[PDB]
């Protein structure tokens, strides 16, 4: 393989190919920010779909 | 269309991905007992011979 | 195992009856829960405040009449969720209101994803290749187009396919009458691979049976088989040079002859699906400008395709004022195309 | 030129019919 | 179109003879096994 | 040996190319000359006066069509069930102008297609093989001579026999849609669930097969490479095909038994086959799909609609308008 | 040899089997409505 | 100038020529319609 | 008839480019070492 | 364990199924839904 | 071969039997009932044969309104009495 | 734009070999894909900011 | 303000949880009670 | 400007046929063994 | 038996580029008389 | 359309001198 100087300052950011944290490790928060991101996702179909109507939000063209 | 198509290529590609060992073909030696009812009491399970 | 996590997954993936599964989880409720909702419509639940129709065996429908019907025109596309600002919780008031017809369709798409996931978790524990998950890509493509993205592009879920079956009959028409759908060439790539897939079916079974092996002494062959046995039950090179002698030409290749019966319905129930998006637009093949030029300058010109929008026409006229009963259409005797005497 | 164009597709199709019964790849046995 | 009808005619004839006679000229022993 | 007997032997020779046989010396040209008049019909006929009114319907491409409008059109009304072969015609001008080339091509095709299915039970016979793929075919012809003749003999006219041509098609389905309620028809209801389901079966067996296909191969070539033609080896692991699809649904909705399974596929689409045949052969004699118009009436009577009475009001769209010059009294009767 | 009477495969049944024969007698008994 | 080692030939078998020239084809003969218009 | 006067090349592509795309697939598979 | 032998139990079994069905027939043509 | 008792036991089982001879048609009178007590009507808010038009009234009780769809039926359903 | 990326095509495709798309371990052929998520995501993440 | 709507919308999704949570509990109850031989 | 309706199909197919041409018969040198 | 007459054909990258050259060249120098 | 062409066919060309000069076939001393 060939060598540059990009190449060079660039090989750590491609180094870890395999590198895992032990078990399930970060996974919970990860689900809850799913869970979070689900909620969020239902909140702004709700709302263009007139199902969730709050005050102030005018879904329309028109204000 | 695209993104219904897109759909498509999305359920083929996890499919190649979650399935990359079997992409040429299944075992030539797959044990009928894998698939076979009741020989596993976990379906694939090898371990939890009954 | 380990944690609960995996003695979650050894309890779910047992090998019993039923199979369950992770899949199972999102299947089981929403499959069971999209065939109640239409059992219960069906058998209980009227369209009058909707459609002006009635629409159970309770009102007087017979099988082929009785449907869960789409909410009113008014309703747009309105999740029209039990709790939401339309029923406010009254369950009575809500299925007057039409919603169990996207509680069918909404557990019904979630129950089909399920359901494929279902085809991808068995393949992966069996250690088959998903391809019958991907075939099942088909008839998601199918509900999804006619039953979401339709309505979607249309005004409202009013004019999305009704749960029933002379409901999906009269769908048929209007895409007939209104969107000129036999013309469209995506739809015909779906005759195709739908009347090709049955002629495959058909073709592929009794050339089996017709080319078998005898491998036991009895008249009823099916016993002469065995699920472990190593060879081929019928002889591809027999059936290979009968093909070439009949129709010219003959597959060789099993491996090719299975993936080609995948492939040909399949495709065309994708093709269909693409069509049925741009009729959501109603982005149409309803017309031929060549056609109609030479027919508006020269009324000795007639086709079958001019025959065919006169058809249309009629069916317009004379279904829209029931079929869209919120457009409150009056069409006075006068106005309604006729030929002579009918 | 379309009357043309249609009846050129469907003479080719003809053609590749003759090609792919006469001139197949030839079934070999094993 | 008489010409036309009557060679037609003969035409049909002819095939429909070959098929008749055809299949009168020991079709059963005509198989890969018993005859 | 004589000529006859080189003849005999010849004919039905295992060795020919393309297997001649007793019914294909009728078959080759009766489907000739249908295939030959059917090509020049179709790019060069003029206008055909189907509904014998004077009123030229366009089929071909020189006259203005497409290939989705183009059709050989069917024989004028006026000849109704009459024989009209060319000799019958003072000129081939006159031929042209009532729909001749239809007849021609109708029953040269269904002789020639009805020749086809012998010829399947005679190579089978001439190979050793066991004699039903013949039988199979039986539900694609039943059909074609339920719209090209049995339909037609029915309502006493070969104008209405299916036209040949796309959109003609068309026009043939919505007319039948007005006059016998096709949709409400079980017989057909029961040939959707045979070319649905044979879809849907097609589907599944390739995708069963395919999914179980043994390893034979490396991940560069393409899988069928892992089947040579004439091996005796199965290529494919029933056990693990039958042991995913009895998952998927349960153990006893799976066959095991590939013999079964071939006949199961053979049997769904050919029978659905010839129950939509069926249904199309017996509305030629007007029995029609279910009438349940005005079926649901409220306590005081008035009618209550249902969705068959919105199919109704379609199918009276159709009605009204089907054939605009050609009903002179009330009712349409044939 | 001695076996459970209680699995999925028992819930899966009665799920389906319980409203069905609920369902059968509210048919049936519709069959006597006049308007 | 050094060889890489990922290169593989490609193939199209004849059954495979013909398959496609009759997709191809019969899609032509289908859209043409459309595309006069 | 008054057609849309791209039709005619919109076709003519349509067919030659993926049949010569195939072709040329086809010839130099024929070509590789027997 | 059996006692009940399998045949009697298809027998009544497909007898209660006609049985509905029919009734099912008759109300098409007798009450609501009979046109009538 | 997954373990539950096979089907054909337990229908022939007399045990089967004496739990639903009595389980089967009580759940088939409770479907009866349902509807001959016209609860069905209301649960689900079917109309009777009485109850599609006033006596007098011309046409159909079409929602029109999506958020007062549920006012609308009910004064639609006053309107009857 | 497209000018500048057809020619840059043609230098990576000529130049493939590379030392930085070899693992150091194995010299095989490795990309580190979850770094390479979290170095796009974050550039991404900047762009739609300052957008 | 909490509109009528958004109150639902809270309904729904508490309802939602509940249907979730009941069923996990009890498929992990029943998978703890009833665990595979190895 | 009205130009001949037949000169984008003319040089298309002036281009494509012969270029076609060649490119067949190149590749299909390339594949054979070396 | 095969015929012994057959014969490999070549056309290499020089005679390729040449060859595209020609025919473009040409195209370029005919079109503005077919479009006339 | 026929500007497109006239650009299209000098595009082509372009592109052919960029693959003839720097993709062509090496000159090799047999050696
Ligand atoms: C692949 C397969 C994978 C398997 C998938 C399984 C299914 C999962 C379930 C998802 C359900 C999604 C439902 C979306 C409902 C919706 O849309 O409901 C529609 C609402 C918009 O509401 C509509 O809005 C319309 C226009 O209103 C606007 O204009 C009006 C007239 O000027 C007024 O001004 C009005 O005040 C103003 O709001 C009308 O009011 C309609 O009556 C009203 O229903 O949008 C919205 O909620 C959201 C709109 C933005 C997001 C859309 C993403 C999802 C849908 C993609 C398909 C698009 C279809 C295109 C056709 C091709
Ligand atoms: C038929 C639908 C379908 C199927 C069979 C698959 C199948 C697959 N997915 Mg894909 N996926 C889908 C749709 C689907 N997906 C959709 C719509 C998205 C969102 C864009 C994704 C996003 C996605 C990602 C990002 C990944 C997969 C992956 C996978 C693979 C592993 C299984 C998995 O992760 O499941 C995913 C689970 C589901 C599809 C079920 C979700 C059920 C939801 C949570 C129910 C929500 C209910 C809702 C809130 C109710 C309110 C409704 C509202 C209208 C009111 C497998 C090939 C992975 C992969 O390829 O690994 C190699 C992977 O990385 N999926
Ligand atoms: C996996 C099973 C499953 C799935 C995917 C669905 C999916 C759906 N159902 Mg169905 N349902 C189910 C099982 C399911 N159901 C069961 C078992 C029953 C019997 C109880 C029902 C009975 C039912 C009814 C009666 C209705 C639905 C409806 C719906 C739709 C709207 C659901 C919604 O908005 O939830 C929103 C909730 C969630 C997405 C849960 C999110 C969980 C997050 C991650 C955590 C929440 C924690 C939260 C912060 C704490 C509480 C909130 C607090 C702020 C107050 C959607 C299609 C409606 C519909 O079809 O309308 C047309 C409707 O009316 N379902
Ligand atoms: C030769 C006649 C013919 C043929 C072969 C077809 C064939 C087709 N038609 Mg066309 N049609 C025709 C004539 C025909 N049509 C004519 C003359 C018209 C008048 C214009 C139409 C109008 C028409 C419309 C309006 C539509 C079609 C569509 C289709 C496609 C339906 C695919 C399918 O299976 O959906 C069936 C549904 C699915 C596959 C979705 C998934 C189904 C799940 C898996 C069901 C699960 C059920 C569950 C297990 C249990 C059920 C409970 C039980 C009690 C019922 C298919 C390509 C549809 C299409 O294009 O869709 C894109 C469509 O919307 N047709
Ligand atoms: C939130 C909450 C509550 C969660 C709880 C979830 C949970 C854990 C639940 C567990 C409890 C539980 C299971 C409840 C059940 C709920 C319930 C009843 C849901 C309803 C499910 C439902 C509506 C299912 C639909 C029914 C269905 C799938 C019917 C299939 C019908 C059908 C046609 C089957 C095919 C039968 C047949 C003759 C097939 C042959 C045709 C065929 C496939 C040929 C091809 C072929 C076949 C082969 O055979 C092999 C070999 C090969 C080669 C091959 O080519
Ligand atoms: C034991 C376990 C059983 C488990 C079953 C699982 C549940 C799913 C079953 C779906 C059944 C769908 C059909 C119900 C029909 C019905 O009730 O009609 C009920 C109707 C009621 O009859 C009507 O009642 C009215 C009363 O006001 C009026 O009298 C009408 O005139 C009258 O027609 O009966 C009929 O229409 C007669 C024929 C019914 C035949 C249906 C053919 C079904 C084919 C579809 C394929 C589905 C396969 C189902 C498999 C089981
Ligand atoms: C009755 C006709 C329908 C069944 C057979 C027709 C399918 C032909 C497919 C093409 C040939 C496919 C082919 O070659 O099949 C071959 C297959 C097996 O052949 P065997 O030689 O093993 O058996 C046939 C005889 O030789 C007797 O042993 O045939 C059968 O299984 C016949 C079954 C008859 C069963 C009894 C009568 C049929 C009842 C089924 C109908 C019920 C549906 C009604 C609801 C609407
Ligand atoms: C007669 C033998 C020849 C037929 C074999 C060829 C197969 C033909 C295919 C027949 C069509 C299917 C009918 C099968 C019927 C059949 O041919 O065999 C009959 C079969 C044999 O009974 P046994 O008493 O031997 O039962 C043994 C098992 O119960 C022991 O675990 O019993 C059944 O499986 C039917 C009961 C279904 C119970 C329904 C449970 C609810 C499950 C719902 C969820 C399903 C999942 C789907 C969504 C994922
Ligand atoms: C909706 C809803 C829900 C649910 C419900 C459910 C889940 C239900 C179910 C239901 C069911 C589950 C029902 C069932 C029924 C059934 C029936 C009604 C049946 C019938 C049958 C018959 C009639 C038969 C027939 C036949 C056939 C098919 C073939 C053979 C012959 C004969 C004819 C016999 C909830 C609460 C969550 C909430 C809200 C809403
Ligand atoms: C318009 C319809 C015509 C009506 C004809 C009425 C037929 C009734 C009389 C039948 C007489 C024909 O008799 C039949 O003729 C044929 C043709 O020569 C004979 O000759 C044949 O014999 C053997 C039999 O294996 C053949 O292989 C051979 O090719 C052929 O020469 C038959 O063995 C003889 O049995
Ligand atoms: C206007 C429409 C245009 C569409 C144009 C389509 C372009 C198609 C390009 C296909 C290129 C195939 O590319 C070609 O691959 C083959 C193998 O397949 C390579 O061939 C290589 O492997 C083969 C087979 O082992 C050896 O015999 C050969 O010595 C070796 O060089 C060629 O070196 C390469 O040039
Ligand atoms: C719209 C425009 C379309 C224009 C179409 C132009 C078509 C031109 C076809 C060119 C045909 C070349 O024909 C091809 O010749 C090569 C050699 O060159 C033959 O190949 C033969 O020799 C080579 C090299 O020694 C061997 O490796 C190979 O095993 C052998 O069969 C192919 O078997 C044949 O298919
Ligand atoms: C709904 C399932 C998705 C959540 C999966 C995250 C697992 S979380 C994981 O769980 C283990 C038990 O399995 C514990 O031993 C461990 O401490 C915990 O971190
Ligand atoms: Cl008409
Ligand atoms: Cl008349
Ligand atoms: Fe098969
Ligand atoms: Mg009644």
């Amino acid at each position: 393989a060939r060598r540059t100087w990009l190449g060079d300052i660039l090989r750590p950011l491609n180094s870890e190919y395999g590198k895992v944290a032990p078990g399930w490790g970060t996974t919970p928060l990860m689900a809850v920010f799913m869970g979070l991101f689900l909620v969020f996702l239902l909140i702004i179909l709700e709302i263009y779909n007139s199902t969730l109507i709050l005050d102030g939000v005018n879904v329309s063209w028109k204000a | 269309v695209f993104a219904l198509l897109f759909f498509f290529g999305h359920i083929w590609h996890g499919a190649r991905t979650l399935f990359r060992d079997v992409f040429s073909g299944i075992d030539p030696e797959l044990s009928p007992e894998q698939v076979e009812w009741g020989f596993y009491q976990k379906v694939g399970d090898v371990t939890t011979r009954k | 195992e380990r944690g609960w996590f995996d003695i979650l997954d050894d309890w779910l993936k047992r090998d019993r009856f039923v199979f369950v599964g992770w899949s199972g989880i999102l299947l089981f409720p929403c499959a069971y829960l999209a065939l109640g909702g239409w059992l219960t419509g069906t058998t209980f639940v009227t369209s009058w405040y909707t459609h002006g129709l009635a629409s159970s065996y309770l009102e007087g429908c017979n099988f082929l009449t009785v449907a869960v019907s789409t909410p009113a025109n008014s309703m747009g596309h309105s999740l029209l969720l039990l709790w939401g600002p339309e029923a406010q919780g009254d369950f009575t008031r809500w299925c007057q209101l039409g919603g169990l017809w996207t509680f069918i369709a909404l557990h019904g798409a979630f129950g089909l994803i399920g359901f494929m996931l279902r085809q991808f978790e068995i393949a992966r524990l069996v250690g088959v290749r998903p391809y019958n998950a991907i075939a099942f890509s088909a008839p998601i493509a199918v509900f999804v187009s006619v039953f979401l993205i339709y309505p979607l592009g249309q005004s409202s879920w009013f004019f999305a396919p009704s749960f029933g079956v002379a409901a999906i009959f009269r769908f048929l028409l209007f895409f007939q009458g209104f969107h000129n759908w036999t013309l469209n060439p995506f739809h015909m790539m779906g005759v195709a691979g739908v009347l090709g897939g049955a002629l495959l079916c058909a073709i592929h079974g009794a050339t089996v049976e017709n080319t078998l092996f005898q491998d036991g002494e009895g008249a009823s062959t099916f016993r002469a088989f065995n699920p472990t046995q190593a060879e081929e039950t019928y002889s591809m090179v027999t059936a290979n040079r009968f093909w070439s002698q009949i129709f010219g030409i003959a597959f060789s290749n099993k491996r090719w002859l299975h993936f080609f019966m995948l492939f040909v319905p399949v495709t065309g129930l994708w093709m269909s699906a693409i069509g049925v998006v741009g009729l959501a637009l109603n982005l149409r093949s309803y017309d031929f400008i060549s056609q109609e030029i030479r027919a508006a300058e020269d009324p000795e010109f007639e086709t079958f395709y001019t025959k065919n929008l006169l058809l249309n026409e009629g069916i317009r006229a004379w279904m829209a004022p029931q079929d869209q009963p919120h457009e409150n259409f009056v069409f006075p005797e006068e106005v309604l195309p006729r030929g002579n005497a009918l | 030129m379309e009357t043309i164009t249609y009846v050129f597709i469907f003479a080719c199709i003809i053609a590749l019919f003759f090609f792919a019964i006469f001139f197949r790849e030839p079934p070999r046995i094993t | 179109m008489e010409t036309l009808k009557i060679t037609v005619y003969i035409v049909v004839t002819f095939f429909v003879l070959l098929f008749v006679f055809g299949f009168l000229s020991g079709d059963p022993a005509r198989n890969p096994k018993r005859k | 040996a004589n000529l006859w007997e080189r003849f005999c032997n010849w004919v039905t020779s295992t060795d020919n190319r393309l297997y001649v046989g007793w019914f294909g010396v009728i078959m080759i040209p009766t489907l000739l000359a249908a295939t030959i008049c059917f090509v020049i019909a179709f790019i060069a006929a003029p206008p055909v006066d189907i509904d014998g009114i004077r009123e030229p319907v366009s089929g071909s491409l020189l006259y203005g069509n497409n290939i989705i409008t183009g059709a050989v059109v069917p024989s004028s009304n006026a000849i109704g069930l009459h024989f009209y072969p060319i000799w019958e015609a003072a000129s081939l001008d006159e031929w042209l102008y009532n729909g001749g080339p239809y007849q021609l091509i109708i029953f040269h095709f269904l002789l020639g297609a009805s020749c086809y299915m012998g010829r399947q039970w005679e190579l089978s016979y001439r190979l050793g093989m066991r004699p039903w793929i013949c039988v199979a075919y039986s539900a694609p012809l039943a059909s074609a001579f339920a719209v090209f003749l049995i339909y037609p003999i029915g309502q006493g006219s070969f104008s209405d026999g299916m036209p040949l041509g796309i959109s003609g098609t068309f026009n043939f389905m919505i007319v039948f849609q007005a006059e016998h309620n096709i949709l409400m028809h079980p017989f057909h209801q029961l040939g959707v669930a045979g070319v649905f389901g044979g879809a849907l079966f097609c589907a599944m067996h390739g995708s069963l097969v395919t999914s179980s296909l043994i390893r034979e191969t490396t991940e560069t070539e393409s899988a069928n490479y892992g089947y040579k033609f004439g091996q005796e080896e199965e290529t494919y692991n029933i056990v693990a095909a039958h042991g995913y699809f009895g998952r998927l649904i349960f153990q006893y909705a799976s066959f095991n038994n590939s013999r079964s399974l071939h006949f199961f596929l053979a049997a769904w689409p050919v029978v659905g086959v010839w129950f939509a045949a069926l249904g199309i052969s017996t509305m030629a004699f007007n029995l029609n799909g279910f009438n349940f118009n005005h079926s649901v009436i409220d306590a005081k009577g008035n009618v209550i609609n249902t969705w068959a009475d919105i199919i109704n009001r379609a199918n009276l769209g159709m009605e009204v308008m089907h054939e605009r010059n050609a009903h002179n009294f009330p009712l349409d009767l044939a | 040899v001695s076996y459970p009477i209680f699995t999925v495969r028992w819930v899966a049944v009665h799920t389906l089997a319980v409203p069905t024969i609920f369902f059968l007698g509210a048919i049936a008994a519709m069959q006597f409505i006049q308007r | 100038m050094e060889p890489n080692p990922n290169r593989q030939p490609v193939e199209l078998n004849r059954t495979s020529l013909y398959l496609g020239l009759l997709l191809i084809l019969v899609l032509a003969l289908l859209f043409s319609s459309y595309f006069f218009n | 008839m008054e057609v849309n006067q791209l039709g005619l090349i919109a076709t003519a592509l349509f067919v030659l480019v993926p049949s010569v795309f195939l072709i040329i697939l086809y010839v130099q598979t024929e070509s590789q070492q027997k | 364990g059996g006692r009940i032998p399998l045949w009697i139990v298809a027998t009544v079994a497909g007898m209660g199924v006609i049985v509905i069905v029919g009734l099912f027939f008759y109300g098409a043509y007798a009450g609501l839904g009979s046109s009538l | 071969t997954t373990g539950e008792r096979p089907f054909s036991d337990i229908i022939t089982s007399v045990r089967y039997w004496v739990i639903h001879s009595i389980t089967i048609p009580a759940l088939f009178i409770a479907g009866w009932l349902f509807v001959s007590t016209g609860l069905a009507y209301d649960v689900f808010g079917t109309p009777r044969p009485d109850s599609y038009y006033a006596q007098e009234q011309r046409s159909i009780p079409l929602v029109t309104d999506r958020f007062e769809a549920k006012q609308q039926v009910e004064t639609f359903l006053e309107q009857l009495k | 734009l497209s000018g500048l990326l057809f020619l840059a095509a043609c230098w990576h495709w000529v130049y493939w070999d590379l030392e930085l798309f070899r693992d150091p371990r194995t010299g095989e052929p490795a990309l580190d894909l979850p770094k390479m998520f979290g170095i796009h995501l974050f550039l991404a993440g900047l762009l739609c900011f300052g957008f | 303000t909490i509109t009528p709507s958004l109150k639902g919308f809270f309904i729904g999704l508490l309802s939602g949880a509940v249907v979730l949570g009941l069923t996990f509990a009890v498929l992990i109850a029943i998978s703890q009670i009833d665990k595979v031989q190895r």
